[PDB]
RNA sequence: UGACGGAGCCAGCGAGUCUAACCUUGGCCGAGAGGUCUUGGUAAAAACUCCGUCGGGG
């Protein structure tokens, strides 16, 4: 359970954060052995290519694609 | 029930009618079912058989 | 007789029956190795009980453990639930405590749900 | 430095354009109405390879598949394996129906009007 | 052309060439790159390739033909009881 | 155990011990002229008659991993390099070799050139990994050092 | 003309019936 | 001597009218003196032709019904080019009642010309087939011998079919005719098909099944009228019966 | 967010001697009611995993 307290969503390891926001949309709802299969063969292409690691560039991809200064609308 | 009323609209005419059958329990005709022209749904008061004969009093 | 202790895994609808007993170290699922558990990605999903400990332990038991109930899924969530019971509470039994409370203290710092149920009752706000 | 072979696009088999840059077994499909099975038993009974592509099969090969695909029964092909003006009256009977029931109804007369 | 080098052989090095003649000939580097051994093939030879070195199973000498042709050359490779007694 | 083998619009993948065919790609165009393998042996490429080298991995004929659109001249050759795995360098018709890395299969890492007719063979060396061995077919092979400017050969 | 004269005789020997 | 001015009669008519123009078969139904004991079982018993052929079994959409596993019996027939394009469907029992519910089964009826399963399994069908096929004896269930292997009893039996020889019983199926015992006297069964072949290729296949039917020997397939055949009446599915050897 | 064909395995409520269709050609028996047989037409656990194959609308 990572929806109850208002933080918990961090402790989500974020391989399966990410797995759960690939089942977003009403073709996809409610299918998670899809997506999982789906990043099993996804960290596989990134080492392919890349050496590296999968999961270390997963986490370099979030540290760069959050922003730092977002806009709000004002009254 | 089927083969009493030969069209949807003819049940229409006689909804809520105090439907009796041969075996004695009561009921009503409620409904015209649609998709075949003749028949309805009727809300008996215990499970009517398959070997039983309805019967609609009339004047 | 045969030393054996018997535990429950219990997840959505899903019971699992896991008998322990002495042994030579194989681990049966509905009369079939672990090794050929159904959704194929999920099977390190009950490898958890297995390899968070360490194989070595069960050298000498035996995990028979039959399911029925739940689905794909949450058949998964008790076998692994009832084998992580099923060795935790042979331990307190047949072998020495301080075994037991290293496998406790094992299994919570992974995944606390392999122990206990996670009920998820409703609540209304 | 030379070296030789055995290339057509596209051509015309039983009055259709059979695009040539595919399989034999699917660019006979294009024309209508014969299956997929079908253009699959005839390179069969042509010895035709399976996989090769439009583009190739001399016009040698071709006819003998065009022997077969227009003559069928002569070459051992199986028979099963080739390829309203009553509404708008009884619309107008039906509403006929209800338009005499609407006038042994009074209550169904204020519709038209 | 292919080159193939420490492998189960009384000859190390190993310079294989096609001729476009089905004319496929084997040379070596340790001997100065004197003719060895030849096939020939029945039509022009385009592409050859041979096994590695670390194969660890049957061979092949696969040449490739203009003519549509592949050719393949391999080289292949009681109770207990009564034991206690 | 396994050797790719090209013809015209298909790869096929024969065995060592059955020496038939296990896999065969024809989701190819037009004439598919090289089909080397990397040296870590997972995936493979393919040059073909529209110009494009669809890199993907071997075993599995239904992923195209990755189509590098090259030159719009026919690739007649495309390899992978022997001691950098993920850096492939393809040529073409246009008598320019592409050194590609396949982590940016939208733009050639560098253009190797100066070739006057048609290079249908390149090479790399055990030894440097920098250097590259580029034969052309008006004669006169062409080695170049990739850290370098690279166009004109050494 | 036989085919009728079968098909009233079927159908008469009903109605003599 | 009454037997083609009869079928004339029939064939003339058959023209003619338009609800009767649809039909496309010819039965003969007999009506034999006693009542038949044996009750109706679905066995088709099928009679052979001495003469003459009714369809060759590349002129018929062939549904096959096999059992559970089905690998054996999809993959040997379809590869050993005798029975390549013999069977339009090869389908599983498990694949037909999971598949085929409700009102695709009237669809199966008029897709597929002829139905055969495998006998082991012949009798569970009529619950998945469904009731639409038991409406009278055209697309009624023949069934092969798979295996040519016997069942002894406390016995395995094995799991093997040759496709020459279910190419042999299609070939014994699709050129000859078949009945069904009734526990009445009127029987029925199909001769001829009604613009393949005319009156003289009906007219020999006529006095083989009254020849096949009433012989004590040939028993346990051919030996049921017994005592005389009162009459017999050519009528297709829709025309009235017209008599021929009254007595 | 494909198309098809096999193979794999997963539920939980439900069990009133009660659970279920129409139309048609034809035979035979019967004084009839009807019986019986014949004949054709029309209605009427899944996702999931694994393999094989494929790449404008009427």
């Amino acid at each position: 359970r990572y929806a109850n307290k208002r933080f918990r969503k961090a402790q989500c390891p974020i391989i399966e954060r990410l797995t759960n926001s690939l089942m977003m949309n009403g073709r996809n709802n409610g299918k998670k052995l899809k997506a999982v299969r789906i990043i099993k063969h996804t960290l596989d292409i990134i080492n392919v290519l890349t050496d590296q690691n999968p999961i270390q560039v997963v986490v370099d991809a979030i540290t760069n694609t959050g922003p730092r200064e977002d806009t709000t609308r004002v009254g | 029930i089927k083969d009493m009323f030969s069209s949807a609209m003819e049940v229409a005419r006689f909804e809520g009618a105090q439907i009796k059958t041969v075996s004695g329990i009561r009921g009503e005709i409620k409904r015209a079912l649609s998709k075949p022209e003749g028949h309805y749904r009727a809300a008996f008061e215990d499970k009517i058989l398959m070997s039983d004969i309805v019967i609609l009093r009339s004047w | 007789a045969v030393p054996s202790v018997q535990t429950f895994g219990k997840k959505k609808s899903a019971t699992a029956v896991a008998h322990v007993k002495a042994g030579k170290g194989l681990i049966k699922v509905n009369g079939s190795p672990i090794t050929l558990v159904e959704p194929e990605i999920l099977r390190f999903k009950v490898y958890e009980p297995l390899l968070l400990v360490g194989l070595d332990k069960f050298s000498n038991i035996d995990i028979r453990v039959r399911v029925t109930g739940g689905g794909h899924v949450s058949q998964v969530y008790a076998i692994r639930q009832a084998i992580a019971k099923g060795l935790v509470a042979y331990h307190q039994k047949y072998v020495d405590e301080q075994s037991k409370n290293e496998l406790k203290k094992a299994f919570t710092s992974y995944d606390r749900t392999l122990l206990i149920a996670d009920s998820r009752r409703p609540e209304p706000k | 430095s030379l070296v030789v072979q055995e290339f057509q696009h596209i051509l015309r088999l039983l009055n259709t354009n059979v695009d040539g840059n595919i399989k034999i077994v699917y660019a006979l499909t294009t024309i209508k109405g014969v299956g997929r099975r079908y253009s699959n038993l005839v390179c069969k009974k042509a010895d035709v390879d399976l996989h090769k592509r439009a583009g190739e099969l001399t016009q040698e090969e071709l006819e003998r598949i065009v022997q077969i695909m227009q003559n069928p029964t002569h070459y051992k092909i199986p028979a099963w394996f080739l390829n309203h003006t009553l509404a708008n009256n009884v619309e107008s009977k039906l509403r006929d129906d209800l338009e005499r029931l609407k006038k042994i109804r009074x209550x169904x007369x204020x519709x038209x009007x | 052309l292919d080159y193939v080098e420490n492998f189960d052989s009384p000859m190390q090095s190993a310079l294989i060439a096609s001729s476009l003649d089905g004319h496929v000939k084997v040379f070596d580097p340790l001997d100065n790159f004197q003719v060895k051994f030849g096939w020939k093939f029945s039509g022009p030879v385009l592409s050859c390739a041979v096994s590695p070195s670390t194969a660890q199973g049957n061979r092949h000498l696969v040449a490739g033909l203009s003519s549509g042709l592949l050719a393949i050359r391999t080289k292949k490779k009681k109770s207990n009881n009564f034991q206690r007694m | 155990h396994d050797f790719a083998v090209t013809s015209s619009t298909r790869v096929q993948i024969f065995s060592s011990r059955t020496r038939q065919v296990i896999k065969t790609f024809s989701r190819f165009k037009d004439v598919v002229y090289s089909a080397s393998f990397r040296s870590d042996g997972k995936l493979l490429c393919a040059g073909d008659a529209t110009g494009l080298v669809s890199v993907y991995d071997s075993y599995n004929p239904r992923t195209i991993l990755l189509s590098i659109n090259a030159s719009t001249h026919p690739t007649h050759v495309t390899k992978f390099h022997t001691q950098d795995n993920k850096i492939l360098a393809t040529a073409s018709d246009d008598r320019v070799t592409r050194l590609w890395d396949i982590s940016n299969a939208y733009e050639p890492q560098l253009e190797l050139t100066g070739a006057t007719d048609y290079v249908r063979t390149l090479s790399f060396i055990p030894a440097a990994p920098h250097l590259v061995a580029t034969g052309s077919y008006d004669g006169l092979i062409r080695l170049y050092d990739t850290r370098s400017s690279g166009s004109t050969p050494i | 003309d036989y085919y009728q004269q079968v098909q009233r005789g079927k159908q008469d020997k009903k109605i003599s019936r | 001597g009454l037997a083609e001015k009869a079928l004339k009669a029939l064939i003339l008519q058959c023209e003619e009218n338009p609800s009767l123009k649809n039909d496309k078969d010819i039965h003969i139904i007999i009506n034999t003196g006693k009542k038949m004991g044996i009750n109706r079982d679905n066995i088709p018993r099928i009679i052979p032709l001495t003469k003459y052929k009714l369809f060759k079994p590349r002129d018929l959409n062939i549904l096959l019904i096999t059992k559970d596993p089905s690998a054996l019996y999809r993959e040997t027939l379809t590869k050993d080019e005798h029975t390549s394009e013999l069977f339009k469907e090869i389908i599983s029992v498990k694949n037909l009642r999971r598949r085929f519910k409700g009102s695709k089964l009237t669809q199966l009826y008029k897709d597929f010309d002829l139905v055969v399963a495998d006998y082991r399994v012949h009798h569970l069908l009529p619950e998945v087939l469904g009731s639409r096929f038991y409406h009278g004896s055209k697309k009624l269930p023949y069934m092969i011998r798979m295996s040519k292997e016997v069942k002894l009893k406390r016995q395995q039996m094995v799991e093997k079919c040759d496709p020459i020889y279910v190419r042999a019983q299609l070939r014994s199926i699709c050129k000859n005719t078949s009945y069904i015992p009734n526990n009445d006297n009127c029987l029925s069964v199909r001769v001829g098909y009604i613009q393949k072949h005319s009156i003289p290729e009906i007219l020999q296949n006529i006095q083989d099944t009254i020849n096949f039917l009433t012989d004590k020997s040939k028993r346990p397939q051919g030996g049921v009228i017994k005592g005389g055949i009162i009459s017999i009446f050519v009528k297709t599915s829709n025309s009235t019966s017209l008599p021929i050897y009254q007595f």
